[PDB]
């Protein structure tokens, strides 16, 4: 699924993102359907932006603006998410 | 890994 989120400047987004450092051997990553990518939602604040353009926790990050994010490390993904500001697409697919 | 609130 894809979410679409847009937020006023002095929020935020309303989740946490958990991941494989880029420090660790993330090269040696298989992406499979048990576990799809690297990132994922730690948690999602209820009814925060993210929670209302339905992101939920346990989702796994694919894409961030258009850029496949499988197999990037966390400090990378999250430069991809700050570079938006208040704009953000993501698409995820769901553990649940 | 890392954790960053957004
Ligand atoms: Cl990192």
């Amino acid at each position: 699924s894809v979410a679409i989120l847009q937020k006023r400047d002095h929020e935020g987004f309303g989740f946490v993102l958990r991941g494989a450092k880029a420090e660790t051997p993330i090269e040696e990553f298989t992406p499979t359907p048990a576990f799809p990518a690297l990132q994922y939602l730690e948690s999602v604040d209820v009814e925060g932006v993210a929670w209302k353009a339905g992101l939920r926790t346990g989702d796994f990050l694919i894409e961030v603006n258009g850029v496949n994010v499988v197999k990037v490390g966390h400090k990378q993904v999250v430069g991809l998410i700050r570079q938006g500001g208040n704009r953000l697409v993501m698409k995820v697919v769901s553990v649940t | 890994e890392a954790q960053t609130r957004l």
